[PDB]
DNA sequence: TCAATATCCACCTGCAGATTCTACCAAAAGTGTATTTGGAAACTGCTCCATCAAAAGGCATGTTCAGCTGAATTCAGCTGAACATGCCTTTTGATGGAGCAGTTTCCAAATACACTTTTGGTAGAATCTGCAGGTGGATATTGAT
DNA sequence: ATCAATATCCACCTGCAGATTCTACCAAAAGTGTATTTGGAAACTGCTCCATCAAAAGGCATGTTCAGCTGAATTCAGCTGAACATGCCTTTTGATGGAGCAGTTTCCAAATACACTTTTGGTAGAATCTGCAGGTGGATATTGA
């Protein structure tokens, strides 16, 4: 059948920071868990945020407030910039 | 003589008394001031529903009382009867509030 | 239209009030240094809750922190509070 | 036709993140930027950990990142450690640490 | 048409089956919600509020009051092993704590 | 004036059933509402998760039941499960 | 079977945990805790199994149970 | 005809095991304990091999963690030897009791 | 300080379990269309939040004093560590059969829709009442002698 | 083995703040007649899970010393509790202006629902390559002297 994971993406990102480094299967498994967990945490909080404010749509504004409430200081700042950077670029050309 | 209760007697009197009651133990106004100060340092020109301040005081006191229970167990465990900073620190480290 | 400056209000949490809280917590004897550690611990507790609460206030584009903001802020921190649900 | 990831300039699957938000029962509707934003956040954190784990590997004379390395990068970083404070990395062990009072001499 | 029978009376319940059904649909829990789901949930909730009101009511009586207040709710909860666990991370405003002094602290 | 819903009416009925003589202050009623909303959240939440882990798009009384077994401790679970089932079979009897 | 969890194995765990000296009563104490931990988790897992109408406990069932008990594990499907 | 003094080898093991990551409980005994307990919730169950590993990993990360808090409680009482009393206090403060 | 025993630490080395590649099909993701509709302005009706004034007594503050608690010093009885000895339970595969997840292929039962019609609930109003707050006598409790 | 000094426990009042009951309007359950979809059901089909075997070989169970740790005993400097005198500043009430929550409508810009067209990611064999696990030899770290 088929089982989709974030492997190829984690791997792509791996090569950009450490072109020389590889990653074992057990480690790739750990990165998957990591991505799924953070995904759930952010989505889940954005879900509550929209519900508290009686909105039926989760916009980038909810994902951002969620990131702020979820990630520690510097991680939040950097994550917030990367996020608005990606949305900005996506909205242009 | 005058009469003098021995040290510890009044303290035990106080435990029974406060564990019997449910009112807040920190003064209202000072606590409201502390909230507005901390808040102000995060974002200016904020306002507070009266309920919000009370919700915060209820939560802080429930938290300190609970922390002192744990702190008290740590002192006793060290065969003492006087809670000390190191006891409060041991409790928070084990509560994962800060390993 | 100037409210006075807010400073040192943490000292508003007096020695007597902390002694009472330890009492309810069943503590019999209190070291002289407990009071400053306690204020420090309360300060951290309060900031994290207020920070999260104010974050919910802003996302709702309000200038007023409501009791619900605090309730969600406390629930986030695994410190669920009953009695102010609205 | 070019992917939304490339358009957003990301390595993470914007399309998949969008489908996952819609099907995860989080809200009734999903804005177009939310998948972009979310994917960026996930990519960034992913790069942060791989960067430090890569380093942990190098400091071990290893070129392949393994579980132990992810554990050393995480627990040795204040922020990452706090974020994953209630998470356990299988096969990662613990940081070498012996309480002073237990040493001899 | 036919007689209007509430789903609650149809289920032999006090709690609002209709209200609970809408909350499930509007809470974004799943794409679709089965008919028996809100009936089963309304009953569990009702059973639980009956269990703690039974116990709270007793604490009220013990303290010679006829009106249940927050402290009464605290006593009922913390004194019941099971409810205490269910609500182990919940704080009841104006509930105080259970009277409890460690043995070592009592006068020797 | 956007009316605000609550479970007070039902909490009060149930109260009269167990303690005919007893009343309840508004603060205590405030706590009861929080309690009902909290447990509903926990159960639906777990039910939601459960249905998702099994590629099921609908939450049935069966999801609510497993949620209940997972969330409530021992006896409380046994009893809540009985009442739940009893209510469903009765409801289906039209 | 709990006794299968041996003294030396408990010593090792203790060691990785940085423990230098171990009292004789710790061994039996540890099995009790180990047993409560496993019971609470397995019970939750089998409940996810029985719900999925299977007769096989899957890694995911364990991962979901662990998450519920506040012991999130990375490496086995989440 | 020589011996290392009490504690020297203990420290040596702390160092060894804090450096490694292998599971410290023997596999078979563990699998056996797992199935015995499960058997009480549902009879005739089968286990993916990876489900048993996930369990052993969690279980060992939990005990190692618990021993840290216990070591801290023992040191708190001016000891260097952990005791049931220390595991009890740690589990009490963690709210597991 | 010596001198010996048992630990570590290095630098090389070679096979092997994983890894990284290479070669193809289907679901997913990207498009071009047609509809929908969430919730962003643009007001504005009213809660209820911030402030001010004033008086009064509950309580915080700052001291004196000395009870008894935490902390430092000994001491020796045992518990728990280090080890050499001896043995069986765990580990490692390989085979084989079978139980049982995953699917495919239906369809009858159960849900979602659309919208009309029929009340249970909720926002005050009005009416009804626990019990907070006071106040003196038991009933004790505590602590000196 | 009292007594005296206080703190605590109770039952008796009763008017005020709240709680409970009385009234009406909807917002939203309940009814019905379609239109759609879910997921329970046989039948199979591999995947991977238990058994069953064997060796070996660690790794564990036992006993023997005894090192050095924990816990019992003592001693005492001075910290922290109890009691007091003072008088500050939190509380308790009321009143007022007006910031800013909601509560209404009005209407795109942005999201959903479709029908296709095209690309990408998951698979199942290929084609290496990072170190695990030894070897050996060289200082280390411990320990007994
Ligand atoms: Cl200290
Ligand atoms: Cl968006
Ligand atoms: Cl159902
Ligand atoms: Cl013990
Ligand atoms: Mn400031
Ligand atoms: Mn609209
Ligand atoms: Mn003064
Ligand atoms: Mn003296
Ligand atoms: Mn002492
Ligand atoms: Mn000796
Ligand atoms: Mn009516
Ligand atoms: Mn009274
Ligand atoms: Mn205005
Ligand atoms: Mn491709
Ligand atoms: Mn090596």
């Amino acid at each position: 059948s088929r089982k989709e994971s974030y492997s190829i993406y984690v791997y792509k990102v791996l090569k950009q920071v450490h072109p020389d480094t590889g990653i074992s299967s057990k480690a790739m498994g750990i990165m998957n868990s990591f991505v799924n967990d953070i995904f759930e945490r952010i989505a889940g909080e954005a879900s509550r945020l929209a519900h508290y404010n009686k909105r039926s749509t989760i916009t980038s504004r909810e994902i951002q407030t969620a990131v702020r409430l979820l990630l520690p200081g510097e991680l939040a700042k950097h994550a917030v910039s990367e996020g608005t950077k990606a949305v900005t670029k996506y909205t242009s050309a | 003589k005058p009469h003098r209760y021995r040290p510890g007697t009044v303290a035990l009197r106080e435990i029974r008394r406060y564990q019997k009651s449910t009112e807040l133990l920190i003064r209202k106004l000072p606590f409201q001031r502390l909230v507005r100060e901390i808040a102000q340092d995060f974002k200016t020109d904020l306002r507070f529903q009266s309920s919000a301040v009370m919700a915060l005081q209820e939560a802080c006191e429930a938290y300190l009382v609970g922390l002192f229970e744990d702190t008290n167990l740590c002192a006793i465990h060290a065969k003492r009867v006087t809670i000390m900073p190191k006891d409060i620190q041991l409790a928070r480290r084990i509560r994962g509030e800060r390993a | 239209r100037h409210r006075k400056v807010l400073r040192d209000n943490i000292q508003g949490i007096t020695k007597p009030a902390i002694r009472r809280l330890a009492r309810r917590g069943g503590v019999k004897r209190i070291s002289g240094l407990i009071y400053e550690e306690t204020r420090g611990v309360l300060k951290v507790f309060l900031e994290n809750v207020i920070r999260d609460a104010v974050t919910y206030t802003e996302h709702a584009q309000r200038k007023t922190v409501t009791a619900m903001d605090v309730v969600y802020a406390l629930k986030r921190q695994g410190r669920t509070l009953y009695g102010f649900g609205g | 036709a070019k992917t939304r990831s490339s358009r957003a300039g990301l390595q993470f699957p914007v399309g998949r993140v969008h489908r996952l938000l819609r099907k995860g029962n989080y809200s009734e509707r999903v804005g177009a930027g939310a998948p972009v934003y979310l994917a960026a956040v996930l990519e960034y954190l992913t790069a942060e950990i791989l960067e430090l784990a890569g380093n942990a590997a190098r400091d071990n004379k290893k070129t392949r990142i393994i579980p132990r390395h992810l554990q050393l990068a995480i627990r040795n970083d204040e922020e990452l450690n706090k974020l994953l404070g209630r998470v356990t990395i299988a096969q990662g062990g613990v940081l070498p640490n012996i309480q002073a009072v237990l040493l001899p001499k």
